[PDB]
């Protein structure tokens, strides 16, 4: 298989922006208990990693 | 009064001791009804920012 896989620390990225007039989306948790809480802050443009782009893709990330 | 340049406009002025007599009014404040304090805990807290 070749993977790059199960192996990455970097489970999203997340560009925030606590300016632009905007509006406000909420983020997941990993917390389980409990779902909910929808939160609120503004919250701009943000990506997983997209499988694949293959190493190197460890070299930099693109949208 | 009177008297100066021109002539000024004329008041008297009660001293604090006693006025004594002044008309005097019973004042009732009114605001109502429940006043409260409520908690909310931030939602998602972390080092990097408080929702």
């Amino acid at each position: 298989y070749p993977t790059l896989s199960n192996w990455n620390a970097v489970k999203t990225i997340q560009l925030v922006s606590n300016l632009l007039p905007i509006n406000k989306e909420s983020i997941p948790s990993f917390r389980n208990s409990n779902v909910g809480i929808i939160n609120a802050q503004g919250i701009l443009a943000d990506f997983v990693p997209l499988v694949t782009n293959g190493p190197e893709a460890r070299i930099s990330i693109d949208f | 009064m009177s008297n100066s340049a021109i002539p000024l406009n004329v008041v008297a002025v009660q001293e604090p001791r006693l006025e004594l007599n002044n008309e005097r009014t019973w004042v009732v404040v009114k605001g109502g009804q429940q006043v409260t304090y409520y908690p909310f805990p931030s939602t998602s807290f972390s080092s990097n920012q408080f929702n």
